[PDB]
RNA sequence: GGGG
DNA sequence: TATAATGGGTCTGATG
DNA sequence: CATCAGAGCCCCAAA
């Protein structure tokens, strides 16, 4: 779709799609920042539309 | 998987973190009876004849470690997730 | 914002002896006009029962105290010779589009959360017109034409635009 | 409302049964409503007539039944059966030794039937048997492209019932013939037939160079049985020359009425082409010993008089549709229907000579297995078998009417050049030139043209009125494209005083060619612009104002219109969208004429004048096979006086009886501040407020339960290692109850299945007997919601092995299925359309306030960019605007036939009667001109718009007239500088929505082999990077890029493992190793006997199986 | 068999 | 394990 | 003049 605001350098990219493509890069985030206490139950989080906060 | 060959390899690494805590031969046992170096479960019967020890003292050299490790549980609160 | 009717599981739903659908009469619905009395009364939830050939409008909701249908002949659904209906409708006073997706109101557990078009004002436009204080021309008259469901009048909606307005000019207050 | 109609054109015969090619030909080759006796030899009946006698004991054929289907259309739909009818047929054995005769019927399987519209059911799915277009039977006599002065005689059979036959005349002076890719003198085979030498030159004879240059003398010296067994060796290597070996062969490969057949249209074509009588649809037979000619000197003597200058001696145009025809269902259906059943023929004799050739019935002597083969093979994996279109009732109706050119007995994609695919003069009137797929497929599939009908023999035919002296008759007569070519024929719009040609010229037509004649030559007369064009096609107002290139996209994005739960008819029609509605059979009529008794959402029931109370149920609500939502809404209440054929339920896609394939949506032709860039479309959030493109879609989930080595699968709601906030809305067995919302990741159906020697591993066994719990013997498998999935459950179907009427696939214990339906509201990514080829994606959603709006505060719908249109050139779209405008204030809708519509000033009366509506209620309402109206008057003067020196009034009028008004910005109140194209259009949502598509993988499966990701959405699978973007990366010079897509992101087992676990730690990801792929391709080789070797520098071997390949 |  | 049974069912370009 | 090897990419739902 055309996104006549952005910048040369840039895109708009779906929040959902960014999820499951960056999924490693948010389950250590997650652990990092405390939205979760260790990776394996973060990607428990994310396995529930709902559960996802 | 990639995420199994993970979930595997860090399972591993945080029971390593138990091997310590515990002992030499109480974190040996727990091999034994469950199997970590044959693979096959030898009961309390067999592993008695690789410290001396009758069916009686190999229980509470079991159970003082599953004890110990079910306090070290809760206090880590590592291993809950890991089902 | 909310619709239950008996033995009605979900929106995509029919009834014995009703001509519309659910998701029709959920339309009929969404077209409802009710107007609060009280000032803070947020929410309210409207009853209906009928049955028999009867051609149910918007009449025939049971009479809450301090709300007003403004639109009584709106159609809701047909009813043949043994169609029954009864519902209990969620009505609340909001502000803008609020989409069923974003607010899933449920009463009770086969609860239909409705889309909510909140925002009584039906169409606005205004007209600029040429004007002379006799001494000076190109000056300008200004018209706005309000239209509006009645839930808020066109002038109470003139007021509360002004006022949101000048509440906005007060940000422009404290710099940094 | 009104609904003025436009066009002078007086259309005589209306449209045929538009789904009759499907219906005719089906009931044809059936006849299960003729009785025996009085059955005509076609289809089903000529198949067994010419499969029977079987010649060992004789068995014969007396006559076929066809039985009552096991079960209703709704329910083998709802059960994955194939709905079908059981085929017994009556066989008697008589003993050609004794007399003895056993007759019994004897069940042959079940042949599927065709639905009332014309579709099949086949496993519970809608099926659509696609008509096939080949080559017809016949002569044909086509120019020799490497001898120009010399031509070749080609003689087609049927497809699969006989060889392909070329005359040549060789470099020498006698002729050729070219069977089976050998090639051999044809005065060998003509002697065989008895030809004497004087009957070549008393019936040929006129050529010396060729009469007298095929007759030679080492070859008529011997007589006919001496020649047949000298072909016979010039033609197998290997088989000894028996003359009960050659007179089998031969005989069965020309005279045989089995192996060979010229269809019943093959004869004709080669009677006339040669002006003879054929007694058999086959080029020879054995008669009173020998064997009789039939048609291999009539083509000699044509083929021969065509290398002279000799009277009705032509070439023939192989791609003419005289020359080309059609194979509808039946004719598709019999002919796997002869090939399953000489098959069974072939056990039959096999089981005739060994057994005991006295003991037995026609019973125990026929194997139905392979002819309930063949059928079943016909219709689940035949190319021309195709999953239904039912995404609208268009859909199927078009569908059903298309032409394919490949398939069995067809072409190939690779197989076909420019000759085939091009639109033939003749095409006109019967292949509509415009509705065809862009790309590989051009000019291969096509649709029959709304009048044509195709006949027995297979040929399209169109219909023409006659024209005798200068009067047209109302007699109509369907012609092929040959006797088409007889005529002069007028075009549809000549000018006519009642019944009389009313202009001193007329355009025609004299062999598809362009002629301007006078009306005393004119012979007949097109019926009507509707003949030339297909269903689709004649579905576009304006039509004649648009590019074809642009045209035919608006054709087919009518297939792919998703239904609307609000959807209308549009502001402009052709005068169509009601008999597609009719003949599609989506929405339901009076069968007869009475009064309405009861109206309900379920179903209808009317007292007819009969007396007789009949009850219409009505679809309500059901899943069609792309997922939109097939549903029937009553238009009739309780006690209305209908009449026959009066309207009862629309279907989908219907409003009250006009097909509503969309919206009309009040539309505005201007730029937009970039979000209207490169066709994308922008719209008022007004749209999503009125539930406005809002359809509703049904998926389907379903899982299995089945018996395993290692246990029962088991359907439970007590899933291991869970909480109850997941089952919370499952039942007691463990089924999501009806009305529940799921999201992704919510279970849907639980199971559970018991694991192997993955018996917990001591780590784990370590781990369960420190937490207390002990291992569960089975594990979690419940079939979940896949990502981007989701809704409210409608409907869930249990079946199980046990249960009455209930028989699943070997082992499967139970079946569960999950019916999942979502309303769907318009958003950013959905494809719009209309019906001019006009398409785009909603790039951007305003809030009301942001939208252009009128002067009196209207705010438009949509806004499109004007920039489409002059490329493009699909000007329809224009006028519809225009005619849109009026009909918005007039509140009118208008039905404009195409090439004969509305007319530019007949639309400006229109607009001119719309500007005293839009602007005449204001200045007696208290209001004069705008200001800002105006600056832009000022505006449009620069621009040669109005007339300087008149008034407001009469300068916005002139801007109306033009279909142009003044337009507010929304978000400055400032005016657009200039008067902008407003006025409604019709467009349709198609079903390329963004919920759809939008797919992403971290990671996922893997494929057995190659350890490369899976592929689709489906499957959760990677995209493919392939040669082209590797290119793409190595010309970037991207070279750790390109690496990791090579390895870590793909089939690294090692790096991709690795990757995984340091982006999880917050480490960088490490260096590759080797690809799994490259392993296989190692081994691969030395499966090849090759010995592949990787060396260092040293040109030492280095070992990248680290050991474990060597001993 | 559709999409680009 | 023993009547006798004996022969099947396009389209072009490069290279020998 | 015969035989063999080529004949665009990615994506969907189906099977």
């Amino acid at each position: 779709v055309v996104g006549p605001q952005l910048k040369l350098h840039q895109c708009g990219l779906p929040k959902r799609m960014a999820l499951e493509l960056f999924k490693p890069f948010l389950l250590k985030k997650m652990e990092e920042k405390g939205i979760a206490p260790n990776v394996k139950a973060a990607r428990r989080m994310l396995e529930r539309q709902r559960d996802i906060k | 998987s990639p995420v199994d060959a993970a979930t595997q390899s860090l399972l591993s690494e945080e029971l390593e973190k138990a091997l310590s805590k515990l002992s030499e031969r109480e974190a040996m046992v727990l091999k034994l009876r469950k199997g970590l170096i044959d693979g096959r479960e030898h009961t309390l019967e067999e592993v008695g004849a690789f410290f001396g020890v009758t069916r009686e003292r190999i229980r509470q050299i079991e159970n003082k470690a599953l004890r110990k490790l079910k306090y070290h549980e809760s206090r880590t609160r590592k291993l809950r997730d890991f089902l | 914002t909310s619709v239950y009717i008996e033995d009605v599981l979900h929106e995509f739903s029919t009834i014995p002896g009703v001509k519309e659908d659910v998701v029709e009469i959920i339309l009929n619905l969404k077209e409802l006009v009710v107007r609060f009395l009280n000032p803070s009364l947020q929410t309210v939830t409207l009853l209906l029962k009928a049955e028999g050939p009867k051609e149910v409008k918007a009449r025939d909701f049971l009479p809450v105290a301090d709300v007003e249908i403004m639109n009584p002949d709106l159609h809701i659904a047909t009813l043949e010779e043994g169609g029954r209906l009864n519902m209990e409708v969620r009505v609340d006073r909001g502000v803008g589009y609020v989409p069923a997706e974003k607010h899933g109101i449920k009463d009770r557990i086969n609860a239909i959360p409705v889309d909510a078009v909140f925002s009584p004002v039906r169409r606005v436009a205004f007209q600029v017109e040429d004007t002379r204080l006799g001494q000076r021309t190109d000056l300008d008259k200004l018209t706005l034409r309000i239209w509006t469901d009645g839930s808020v009048t066109p002038l109470e909606a003139l007021n509360q635009a002004v006022e949101i307005l000048r509440e906005h000019l007060t940000y422009f207050s404290n710099p940094q | 409302m009104e609904i003025k109609r436009f066009g002078r054109i007086r259309e005589v015969i209306p449209l045929p049964p538009l789904t009759e090619i499907q219906v005719e030909s089906y009931r044809r080759a059936l006849q299960a409503d003729v009785p025996p006796e009085k059955r005509e030899n076609v289809g089903i009946q000529a198949a067994f007539r010419e499969t029977f006698p079987i010649e060992e004991l004789v068995l014969d054929f007396l006559e076929y039944r066809l039985g009552e289907p096991p079960f209703p259309q709704d329910e083998c739909r709802e059960k994955d059966l194939t709905y079908q009818a059981p085929l017994y047929a009556r066989l008697q054995l008589i003993h050609k030794d004794t007399g003895l005769i056993k007759e019994d019927e004897v069940f042959l399987g079940h042949i599927p039937l065709m639905t009332e519209d014309g579709s099949f059911i086949i496993n519970g799915a809608d099926r659509v048997i696609v008509s096939q277009i080949h080559r017809s039977p016949g002569v044909y006599f086509t120019p020799d492209p490497a001898r120009p002065g010399r031509y070749i005689a080609s003689i087609i059979p049927l497809p699969k019932r006989g060889p392909w036959i070329d005359l040549e005349v060789e470099p020498n002076g006698v002729v050729s013939m070219k069977v089976n890719k050998r090639k051999f003198p044809l005065v060998l085979l003509l002697r065989v037939l008895g030809y004497d030498q004087e009957t070549l030159a008393r019936e040929l004879g006129a050529y010396g160079e060729l009469v007298q240059g095929l007759m030679d003398e080492s070859v008529f010296a011997m007589r006919p049985e001496e020649a047949l067994i000298r072909l016979f060796t010039l033609l197998r290597p290997g088989d000894p020359p028996k003359r009960d070996k050659a007179v089998a062969y031969v005989y069965g490969l020309i005279a045989d009425p089995r192996r060979y057949d010229l269809g019943e249209a093959g004869r004709y074509k080669a009677e006339e082409k040669l002006g003879i009588r054929l007694s058999g649809r086959t080029l020879a037979r054995f008669e009173d010993g020998e064997f009789k000619d039939e048609v291999f000197l009539p083509t000699l003597r044509y083929l021969f008089a065509l290398t002279a200058g000799v009277p009705g001696h032509e070439v023939d145009d192989i791609d003419h549709l005289g020359n080309r025809r059609i194979r509808t269902v039946g004719e598709l259906m019999t002919d796997q229907f002869r090939v399953g059943l000489a098959r069974l023929a072939r056990g039959v004799r096999e089981r005739m000579l060994m057994g005991s050739e006295d003991s037995l019935t026609p019973a125990k002597l026929v194997n139905s297995r392979p002819l309930e083969a063949a059928i079943r093979e016909f219709f689940s994996r035949s190319q021309l078998s195709q999953f239904k279109d039912e995404t609208n009732p268009l859909s199927s109706l078009r569908h059903k009417r298309r032409i394919s050119a490949l398939g069995p007995g067809g072409l190939t994609r690779e197989r076909a050049g420019f000759d085939v695919r091009d639109v033939h003069r003749t095409h006109y009137g019967r292949i509509c030139p415009v509705e065809t797929p862009e790309g590989a497929n051009i000019g291969l599939i096509t649709s029959l043209a709304a009048y044509a009908r195709v006949d027995e023999l297979g040929f399209i035919r169109t219909p023409y009125r006659r024209v005798v002296g200068g009067v047209v008759t109302d007699e109509v007569v369907y012609m092929t494209a040959t006797e088409e070519d007889r005529y002069t024929i007028a075009q549809a719009n000549t000018p006519l005083e009642g019944n009389r040609i009313a202009a001193e010229r007329v355009v025609a037509r004299r062999k598809g060619e362009p002629v301007i004649v006078s009306p005393e030559e004119v012979e007949f007369m097109d019926v009507s612009p509707k003949q030339v064009f297909s269903v689709n096609t004649n579905l576009i107002p304006f039509l004649e104002h648009d590019d074809a290139n642009r045209a035919l996209m608006g054709s087919n994005m009518q297939t792919q219109a998703v239904p609307l739960i609000r959807a209308q008819a549009p502001v402009v029609m052709t005068g169509l969208e009601e008999r597609v509605v009719r003949d599609s059979l989506a929405a339901l009529y009076a069968e007869e004429d009475g009064e309405v008794a009861k109206v309900d959402g379920n179903r209808i029931v009317v007292r007819y004048e009969d007396g007789r109370l009949v009850e219409y149920p009505l679809r309500r609500f059901y899943r069609s096979n792309q997922g939109t939502a097939l549903d029937q809404r009553p238009r009739v209440v309780v006690g209305q006086r209908v009449r026959k054929g009066d309207l009862l339920a629309d279907g989908p896609a219907s409003e009250n009886g006009f097909l509503a394939l969309g919206q009309n949506v009040l539309v505005a032709i201007m730029p937009f501040d970039g979000y209207n860039f490169e066709d994308a479309i922008v719209i008022s959030e007004e749209l999503l407020k009125r539930d406005f493109y809002t359809s509703i879609h049904i998926e389907r989930y379903e899982i299995e339960a089945r018996d395993t080595k290692l246990g029962p699968e088991r359907i439970t709601r007590d899933i291991p290692h869970l909480s109850e906030a997941a089952l919370r809305d499952l039942d007691e067995e463990g089924v999501v109850r009806i009305g529940a919302e799921v999201k992704p990741g919510d279970i849907l159906v639980g199971r559970t299945s018991f694991k192997g020697e993955s018996e917990p591993t001591p780590e784990e066994r370590l781990l369960r007997s420190i937490f207390g719990e002990k291992a569960r013997d089975v594990k979690d498998t419940s079939l979940r919601v896949p990502p981007g999935e989701g809704g409210i459950v409608v409907r869930t179907v249990r079946l199980r092995r046990g249960d009455p009427g209930v028989e699943l696939k070997p082992g499967v214990r139970e079946v569960v299925r999950v019916y999942v339906a979502q309303k769907r509201k318009l958003q950013v990514g959905d494809k719009l359309a209309n019906r001019h080829g006009n398409k785009g994606v909603v790039a951007k959603i305003l809030p009301v306030e942001d939208m252009p709006h009128l002067p009196d505060g209207t705010p438009v719908d949509v806004i499109l960019n004007p920039l489409g249109v002059p490329s493009r050139m699909n000007l329809g779209q224009i006028l519809e605007t225009h005619l849109g405008l009026a009909g918005y204030f007039l509140g009118q809708r208008y039905i404009s036939p195409i090439f004969d519509g509305a007319k530019e000033p007949e639309i400006k009366e229109l607009l001119a009667q719309a500007f005293e509506v839009y602007f005449g209620k204001r200045k007696g309402e208290g209001f004069g001109v705008d200001k800002r109206e105006v600056e832009v008057l000022r505006r449009a003067e620069k621009l040669g718009l109005v007339t300087p020196g008149k008034t407001p009034e009469e300068q916005l009028k002139e801007l109306f007239l033009q279909g142009k008004v003044v337009l507010y910005d929304g978000r400055t109140g400032e005016p657009i500088e200039g008067p902008i194209v407003v006025g409604q259009m019709f467009i349709m949502k198609l079903y390329h929505m963004v919920e759809d598509k939008m797919h992403a993988r971290s990671t996922g499966p893997y494929s057995l082999i190659t350890q490369q990701p899976l592929g689709g959405k489906a499957q959760f699978g990677g995209q493919r990077f392939g040669e082209m973007e590797v290119w793409a990366l190595e010309a970037y010079g991207a070279a750790h890029t390109l690496q990791e897509m090579l390895t870590l992101k793909s089939d690294d087992i090692e790096g991709r493992n690795a990757a995984y676990e340091a982006i999880i730690k917050g480490e960088d990801v490490p260096e590759p190793s080797v690809p799994e792929s490259f392993r296989v391709l190692v081994k691969e080789l030395q499966a090849l006997a090759l010995d592949v070797q990787t060396l260092d520098e040293k040109d030492n071997p280095v070992d990248i199986f680290e050991g474990l390949a060597s001993k």
